[PDB]
């Protein structure tokens, strides 16, 4: 039995204390591709979000280590990834999980488990939207066309329901220029080392 | 938003040899 | 042996062997120079698309016997990772990156010529069923 | 009794840390067909998604190992697969599970358990859609034609319900040029080896 | 109390790793009919999906082993199968389970437990559809005909009744039809090879 | 916490493997009427 | 014996044996050359469709006695995997890949000729019931 | 559903320009 | 060794080595001077954008072979952290901060020149596969 | 809809390097 008003206020004056954070240092900057670098790619597979499946792209240009001094993700590497859901109305791009990079000269493989982007780094591969309007409307249209020819709302409300049951689908051409946002540090320490010359 | 327009097709009005010089296989 | 695996591997890493064909032509459009190849040729088995050493790698598609543009298999060769060696040979090709495209036509497509019955890319290494 | 607003905010400033990833190297690149390579195929069986069942195709051209040097999936091989569900309105292609490749010269078999595609890599085999409009409409049409010949709200809404109960079906001719996205590394190590000459 | 948004995204970045797969070799290719081969057949029994039951067909032409070298499923063999469900509106073909092949010269029997097809390999045997429209409509028609003659809902009930009776499929006796071998069929224990 | 979409797809790539089947031979073919033969009949009762 | 299984197997691996028939004609449409065969011939038992060594393998269908186009059974032979040996013989065929089609007609279809009663593809190896 | 194309036989031509050989 | 890792690291921290290119031009708009670079030049491998010592660092984008403005990778060099060394070379560039933009064009883009096949940014240090 | 960032105006284009840079 202390005042409720009083307690609520006391509670709102009690913040969640955030923990301070300690800086440290990256262990192998010459042998690491760190979070936030971009891997520019050109898609091998065409893409169509009607049925969930897989995608490939091939690294377009070399990507260097955290300090920019060592080549680590080689141009011409193959990347395999998956597109496992589709798009909704109001969307013109889709989430893409790029899984593994495989250098085909060398055999170096790394699970990057990173998201695909644009060339400018925003999330998802952009594409062309097919709204499937005709298929989403034809039933109601056909039916009502009788109702009309039956003459000289609830249907309409059922129509909209049916209209929403089929999604738009996204297409993107083969060979598109596209990118990957590196989501996690990629450590090449166990694979490459350095020597003169 | 019906369908999908396919990627561009080349224009061949001006067609040209690829090899200005003979390539070499370096193995 | 480990030393045997190494010799066979090096030997094999050498065949794009055989009579070569250089008879290739391409569409020429100025907007598309940024993905044009410097060379295209073949072996009658595999086809090489060579780009400038530091150029971005575009992607390559083939026109199949079926009439359709088709995604083939390929690997890069070269110190500069600038040559796409496609694991196949074809009458016609597309080079693509984003909305740039370059048509490439093989004026001496001769399926029928140049097979090797070895089970590898090379005339000198053979695949053996254990 | 710390502030709820404060806690919600503190929680939203606490990210899920992603684990760094270590590069490695592929074990037998000359004797492996790796993820992402395409197996071009020509369908043997015609395809009709009315009743779930099986499909075959025969590999159209050789497929080489990870480094391009060894022929592993031989032109002429037969692939058996299954199409176990159908299509929905707004779709013109269907998920296909390709199960095993069998070399009929040699006896080499491998379970690829991989998804069928287009020639250009996008998911599912394209086909020709039969929307079954007449069968999906005839009940309502027939019935209302009396109601009208009684000219001489819920029916329509019932109609649309019935309209949705039957799916469109997909057909694709025999001998279609089609492809398979290798989903998982295929290791031929135990079957093939190399020798000069 | 890590961010939900953050977790949802981390989870969407974590793929289900697929296992690699090892190639092997088929044990008795000359004595096996492998998955995917077609058995062409001519139906003995007429077929009618009104009542679940059985079908038979007779192998139309020899089917050889995995490598093409040995005759294994002999022309003239009888196959017994079942059709245990019907068709729905919007279908003109039905699932058929072929159970056993029986060579009547020889006695060789094998349970193929495989699905019947077209001559071109697509699923189910095609047939001729009887929609039963009259039976599916006569009640409502008759009733409303009074309602009409009365005055000179039901409709929604009608459609309900309309959906309770399925179309049925018929296919003539002697149809040219096929079977997609679903599973490898091993004749190793029954046949062997000798010159000459 | 692996991706749901990723699992759903991995699951759809995992077929139910069918068992191979072994041919055998029928024991007494001269003294057996086997599945699939027809017995033509004339009904007695209506 | 293991050595016996090997001899019988080789022996058998040789029969497309027998009087041969080469009397085949085909539709000729220039859009369809990319899947045309170089040879078609038969044994009176099996039919071979031979394609250029490095050509893509199209698919083959038969016109059955029923009048319907039909999916037959077939395996590939040759070092180049370029010959489709169909395990049957027929008056008429279709070769198909994508939308390309080639009609092939057999001008000396003689069912009735060429059977072997051996239980195998070969006159020299026989199937025996254990 | 439209079935796959049918050949045009206006110009019919022999398949074998030369006699094949069985290399087994 | 720890001393060996230190020598290699220093050696490497020296290459923007090579023939240099200075042939760069830029749009000149007075509103955009606040993000203009003092120098732009390259190596035929990497490209340097140099800004006044204490100026705010703007961000830099390349025009790719595909025709699209693209986000590259890059690190800063210099005691004053005022040089952006982009890990790539290109025909054309954008410098952006907020709604400020400066176009920067490379009048001697020569992909094909200047590659090193070393596996590092340097001609003198090489990447080795353990 | 979403308007993209400004593009430069090249009416007046000008060399970047008034002096030659040095790699320190």
């Amino acid at each position: 039995e202390t005042s409720e008003g009083s307690s609520a206020l006391a509670k709102n004056l009690t913040p969640a204390r955030l923990k301070a954070s300690r800086a440290g240092v990256m262990a192998n900057p010459s042998l690491t591709v760190p979070k936030g670098k971009m891997i520019p790619c050109g898609t091998g597979t065409e893409l169509d979000t009607t049925v969930p499946g897989q995608v490939s792209c091939r690294v377009s240009q070399d990507v260097y280590s955290a300090d920019g001094l060592v080549r680590l993700i080689d141009k011409g590497s193959w990347v395999d990834g998956q597109i496992t859901g589709g798009i909704k109305d109001g969307q013109a791009r889709v989430f893409v999980l790029w899984e593994r990079i495989r250098n085909d000269q060398d055999g170096t493989i790394v699970n990057i488990d990173s998201a695909g982007t644009n060339s400018l780094g925003s999330a998802g591969i952009p594409g062309q939207v097919d709204a499937h309007m005709w298929e989403r409307l034809r039933g109601a249209i056909m039916i009502s066309l009788f109702s009309d020819t039956l003459t000289a709302g609830q249907l309409a409300s059922e129509a909209l329901r049916s209209y929403m049951s089929i999604p738009p689908t996204l297409y993107d051409q083969q060979g598109d220029a596209v990118s990957i946002f590196v989501a996690r540090d990629l450590d090449f320490s166990g694979v490459y080392t350095l020597a003169d010359n | 938003s019906s369908g999908h327009k396919p990627p561009p097709e080349p224009d061949w009005s001006n067609t040209v040899p690829v090899n200005k010089t003979i390539p070499v296989d370096t193995q | 042996a480990a030393d045997k695996k190494r010799i066979t591997q090096k030997l094999k890493q050498t065949a794009f062997a055989g009579a070569k064909n250089y008879q290739y032509v391409m569409s020429e459009q100025p907007e598309m120079r940024s993905i044009q190849p410097v060379h295209v040729w073949d072996n009658y088995r595999f086809t090489r698309f060579e780009f400038p050493a530091n150029a971005e790698l575009p992607q390559v598609y083939m026109i199949s016997a079926s009439g359709k543009e088709t995604l083939p298999n390929s690997h890069v060769v070269g110190e500069n990772r600038n040559i796409i060696e496609v694991e196949t040979v074809a009458k016609e090709w597309r080079i693509r990156l984003g909305d740039k495209v370059v048509g490439v036509r093989n004026n001496n497509f001769a399926p029928g010529r140049g097979a090797v019955a070895t089970g590898t890319a090379s005339p000198d290494v053979r695949r053996v069923q254990i």
